[PDB]
Order: structure tokens, then C-alpha cells, then sequence
């Protein structure tokens, strides 16, 4: 479970990301595609080149889903239900891939929040993303 | 673990700017904080009861130095990681019984540390080259399990 | 989440195990120790040789914990709370090790329930054990 | 992947009793049922909408045969799994983009199938030898990723 300290650390980091969230989501996706090429096959109809409007667009979707999870942190299964259904059933996303994107999301925050990415906040974010990943692979 | 010349370039250029007395302890510390079960292997280090305690722990910093020392070595022998890490393999595998998944974790933590310290400079292509590297090392360190 | 079909499949397999549960738990542990030697370090004060009274004794504990989880399948976090605390905090059991024991628990049921270990029941049991593992690594 | 003579003995003795026309399809089928995301790579096989559908699916049984064929080969070359599986690696890695974790999963599924079919005979030491084998194969099949 996420402690109150975790919830506080995560809400904080989100605060500092501010309006760059969609942009950071896009960068996270690009990092994943380049570092872990197997993930690209889920996006055969995307142009995955740098600056791609489709990757930017999807990054915003992802960041919005994560913000919704933060905003309803105590009720994530319910909040992320439609996305759980989407990822497990229709898309059949391999569970391992959630660890990959999570790692790239952490890398992306690290590269943008010098002050905020302390060891404690790193820990809290990792736990947040693992909780999201758990929900997204529950169906 | 074949890096293209461009991947090689990306890794070595950044690595020359790394503070070898600090980055290792930063990565080990973070490991023990983020994945607390790893503290099982370091009970002798003293106070690991907090993040601040772990990071500011002299034994963490000290040990992290040798870990980063090991990484620096592999970066020198990407051509032969197996041979380079053979002895460390026996130790972590045959004597310590650390599950190899933890080698992948420490590698990813190191990658987060590099991103933290280098910001924009740690571009997505630079990260991709480093993921190739830390995967090659984790795998070599795990060879005494295969 | 565990579907009603899953709950039905698991309660069934449990039924067939009957009073051999402790014995099967012991066998599962032995399979884990031999197949995955890294796991042995959590039991430095056990004699892990075949026929060991301590391994038999622990196998019964494990099987009893699993039976309690089955019996309170809809409320596992609560049921397994003290064990979650034990494994994560005191013992600091590496998360990977739960996948190893789960696999050995499945192997053990397979080797004992020819009729019951169908593909559907295999699926349901895997999900049950992953749910238990999730709880046990939540703290 | 060094098996002791006793580990070698355990593996080969059991393996000679394996029904090579059935065990492969049993293991693939179970894979697709237990870990449904793997069905992503087999959309062309037809009806995978149920367990019965998957198991009784002729394309599953047919394909499982070749998979088990591959395993039988590695059991013959435990000395050189890398070379044996090189080509299959390129295919699953460079062309199929199957995450290697799934190779470990299929190996574990095969182990459950052997236990199911052999009961008591699939003793804990016999299982341990087979885990060495399926890990060696998964690792070799994954080499075109390293
Ligand atoms: C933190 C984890 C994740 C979050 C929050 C997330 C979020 C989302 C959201 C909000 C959508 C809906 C997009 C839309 O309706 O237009 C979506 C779709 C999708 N997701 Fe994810 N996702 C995650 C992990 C993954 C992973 C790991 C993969 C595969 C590597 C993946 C693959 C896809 C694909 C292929 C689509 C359909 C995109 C399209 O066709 O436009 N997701 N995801
Ligand atoms: C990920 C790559 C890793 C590298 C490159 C690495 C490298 C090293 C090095 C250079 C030493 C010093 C050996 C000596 O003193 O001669 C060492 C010792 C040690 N390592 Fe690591 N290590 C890694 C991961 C891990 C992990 C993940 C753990 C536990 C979670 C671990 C546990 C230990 C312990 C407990 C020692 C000291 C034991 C002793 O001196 O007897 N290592 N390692
Ligand atoms: C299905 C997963 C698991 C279940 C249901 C389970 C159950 C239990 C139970 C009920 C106890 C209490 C024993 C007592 O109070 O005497 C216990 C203790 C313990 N468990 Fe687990 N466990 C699981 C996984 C693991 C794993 C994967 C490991 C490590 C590989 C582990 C290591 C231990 C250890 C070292 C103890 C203390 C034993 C002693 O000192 O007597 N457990 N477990
Ligand atoms: C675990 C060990 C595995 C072995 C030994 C193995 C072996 C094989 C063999 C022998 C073939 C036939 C190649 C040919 O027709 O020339 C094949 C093809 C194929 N494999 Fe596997 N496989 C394994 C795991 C997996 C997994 C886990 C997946 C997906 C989850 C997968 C996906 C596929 C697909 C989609 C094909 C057909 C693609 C094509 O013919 O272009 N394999 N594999």
C-alpha cells in the first residue's frame, strides 16, 4: 500500500512537473521505444520518430491517466478500470512492459526535477508506478 | 553487447564526466532505499533505518565506490563482459546468493542517477546505449547462475 | 481480480488436496530449495535435507496460510496482513522468490492431482498464487 | 548449463518417455491459457476464446510439436545451447519481438506439464535438473537480445 508519506511525495513531484506532464509522458515513451525496442510492436500504426505528433499525443494521454490515478490515489482500481480492461483484454500488453515504461517515467522525472528527485521521492514514485502497473495488469 | 560507434560515443563521453567518488554510493544508497529487501545483504553497514541514514552512511558510499569501479571496468571491456565479471559472479552467485534480478535493478537505479545528475544531457539515445551496457553487465554478473 | 470461476476452480483443487496439504507444502518447499538454491539462504537455521522435520513443519505453516487465504479469498489483504508484515519487513524476502515458490506449489499440485490440474484450473491456481504473492509483498 | 552426470541421467531418462506429439501442444496451449497476453503472437491460429478451444486447436498442437522439437535439440546440445538456438533467437528476438520473460514462462509451463504427466516420477531432484535445462534454453533463445 502507499503510505501518507508516499502520497505526499507523489503529489509534490506532480506539482513540480506542472504543465510539462504531457511533454514528459512523450519523452518517457520515446525513451522506452529506444531503450526497449520490443515495446514498439504495440505501436505499429504510430510514427515513432522524434517529434512525432502521435507520440506527443499519446504522451499526453498517458500523463493524464497518471494524473487521474494520483487524484484518486485511494481508489485506483475504480479510476483505472476502463484502462485495465483496455490493456489486458484488447491490447494484451505483456506485464513486463509496465516495468519498462515505469522505469522510463522515473528516468524522465529524474532528468527534469533535480531538486525533487531525492531518494525518498524516488522510492515513493516507484511505488506509485508499481501500484498503477498492478491495476493495469489486473484484468 | 555490441554498441555501435554512436552508442560507444554516447556512453564514454558522458562517463568521463562522472564523479566516480559519488555516483556509486548514490546508486547503492538508492537501491537500498527503493528496494528495501536488498538491505538484507548489508546488515553490517549500520544505520539503514532512513533514507538520510542510508545516503549519509559511510559504508554505503565506500562500497558504492567499488561497485562503480566494477562498472567502469566493464565499460572498458564491452567486448568481453563474461571474462571481466567472472570472479564477481562466483561471489554474488556462489557465496552471496543475491538473486540476479537485483543486478538488473541496480543497473536501472544507476541509470536514474545518471539522468538525475546530467538532466537534458542524458538524452533518450544516450539512455538507450546505457541500458545496453547495464543489461550486459547484469547478465555477465549472473553467468555463474546459468 | 479473481473471477467466480477462479474461486470455484481453486476451492475445488483445495478440496482434492484434502489433508495432504501440509505434506504438499513441504514438497513444494523442497522443490524450491533444490531448483532455486538462492532461496535456501532464508533458512540458514533449518536442516533442508529430505525428510527434515523442520521443512515438514514449515510446509504445514505455508499450506495453512494458503488455506486461510482461500477461505477468505475476498478479503486477502486483511487475512494475510500479519504475514505481509513478516515477509516484507522482518524477513525482507525478495519479491522474485514468491514467483519461485508459486511455481513449485503448482508443480507439486500437478504431480498429485492428475484429474484436477486441467488448463483452466492451472490458470486459476496461478492467479490465486499471484494474488497471494501480491499481498505478501505489499508492505 | 553444466548438468552433473546425475542431472543428465534424470533428464534423459524421463525425456525418453515423453510423447513428443502431445507434450509440446500441451505446453503451448497452457501458456496461451495461463498467460493470455501470449495470444497476441498467435492471432492467426483461430479460436483461442476458451481453454477447450485452445487445447483442442489443431494449430496449437501442430506448433507445439515444433517447439518441443526445439527443446529436444537443446537436450542434445547442453554443451552449446547458444549455437543451437542462434537462429531461433534472431526470429523471436529480431522478427517476432517476444519479450524473453515469456521464454522463462513457457519453460516453467513445460515443467508443470511434465509433472502432470509423470506424477511421483517427477521428483524434486528431477525437477531441479529440468529447471537447469529450461533456464539454459530460455537464456540461449534470448541471446539475440543481449
Ligand atoms: C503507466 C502505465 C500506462 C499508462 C498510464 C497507460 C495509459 C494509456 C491510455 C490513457 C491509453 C488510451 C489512449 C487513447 O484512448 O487514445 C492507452 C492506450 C494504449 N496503450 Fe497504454 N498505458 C500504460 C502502459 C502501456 C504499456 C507498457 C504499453 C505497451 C508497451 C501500452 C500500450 C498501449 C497501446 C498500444 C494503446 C493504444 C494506443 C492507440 O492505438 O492509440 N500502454 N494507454
Ligand atoms: C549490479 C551490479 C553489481 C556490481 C558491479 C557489484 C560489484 C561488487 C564489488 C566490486 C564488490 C566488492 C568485492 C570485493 O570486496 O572484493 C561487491 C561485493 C558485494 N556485493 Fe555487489 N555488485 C553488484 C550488485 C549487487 C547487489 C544487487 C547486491 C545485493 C542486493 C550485492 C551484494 C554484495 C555484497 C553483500 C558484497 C560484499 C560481500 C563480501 O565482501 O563478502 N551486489 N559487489
Ligand atoms: C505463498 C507464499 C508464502 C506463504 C503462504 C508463506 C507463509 C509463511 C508462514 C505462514 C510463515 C510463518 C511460520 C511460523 O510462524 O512459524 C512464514 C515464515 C517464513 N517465511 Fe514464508 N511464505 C511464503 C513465501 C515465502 C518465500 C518465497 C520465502 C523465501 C524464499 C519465505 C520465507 C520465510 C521465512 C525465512 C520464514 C521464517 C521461518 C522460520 O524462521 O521459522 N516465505 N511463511
Ligand atoms: C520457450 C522456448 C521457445 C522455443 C524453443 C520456441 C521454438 C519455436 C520454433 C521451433 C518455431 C518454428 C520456427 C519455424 O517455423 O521455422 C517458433 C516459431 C514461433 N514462435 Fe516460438 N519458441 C519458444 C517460445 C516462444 C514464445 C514464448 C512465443 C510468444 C509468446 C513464441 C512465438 C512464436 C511465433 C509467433 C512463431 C511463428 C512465427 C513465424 O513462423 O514467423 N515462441 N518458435
Amino acid at each position: 500500500v502507499l503510505s501518507p508519506a508516499d502520497k505526499t511525495n507523489v503529489k509534490a513531484a506532480w506539482g513540480k512537473v506542472g504543465a510539462h506532464a504531457g511533454e514528459y509522458g512523450a519523452e518517457a515513451l520515446e525513451r522506452m521505444f529506444l531503450s526497449f525496442p520490443t515495446t514498439k510492436t504495440y505501436f505499429p500504426h504510430f510514427d515513432l520518430s522524434h517529434g512525432s505528433a502521435q507520440v506527443k499525443g499519446h504522451g499526453k494521454k498517458v500523463a493524464d491517466a497518471l494524473t487521474n490515478a494520483v487524484a484518486h490515489v485511494d481508489d485506483m482500481p475504480n479510476a483505472l478500470s476502463a484502462l485495465s480492461d483496455l490493456h489486458a483484454h484488447k491490447l494484451r500488453v505483456d506485464p513486463v512492459n509496465f516495468k519498462l515504461l515505469s522505469h522510463c517515467l522515473l528516468v524522465t522525472l529524474a532528468a527534469h526535477l533535480p531538486a525533487e528527485f531525492t531518494p525518498a521521492v524516488h522510492a515513493s514514485l516507484d511505488k506509485f508506478l508499481a501500484s498503477v502497473s498492478t491495476v493495469l495488469t489486473s484484468k | 553487447v555490441h554498441l555501435t560507434p554512436e552508442e560507444k560515443s554516447a556512453v564514454t563521453a558522458l562517463w568521463g564526466k562522472v564523479n566516480v567518488d559519488e555516483v556509486g554510493g548514490e546508486a547503492l544508497g538508492r537501491l537500498l532505499v527503493v528496494y528495501p529487501w536488498t538491505q538484507r545483504f548489508f546488515e553490517s553497514f549500520g544505520d539503514l533505518s532512513t533514507p538520510d541514514a542510508v545516503m549519509g552512511n559511510p559504508k554505503v558510499k565506500a562500497h558504492g565506490k567499488k561497485v562503480l569501479g566494477a562498472f567502469s571496468d566493464g565499460l572498458a571491456h564491452l567486448d568481453n563482459l563474461k571474462g571481466t565479471f567472472a570472479t564477481l559472479s562466483e561471489l554474488h552467485c556462489d557465496k552471496l546468493h543475491v538473486d540476479p534480478e537485483n543486478f538488473r535493478l541496480l543497473g536501472n537505479v544507476l541509470v536514474c542517477v545518471l539522468a538525475h545528475h546530467f538532466g537534458k544531457e542524458f538524452t533518450p539515445p544516450v539512455q538507450a546505449a546505457y541500458q545496453k551496457v547495464v543489461a550486459g553487465v547484469a547478465n555477465a554478473l549472473a553467468h555463474k547462475y546459468h
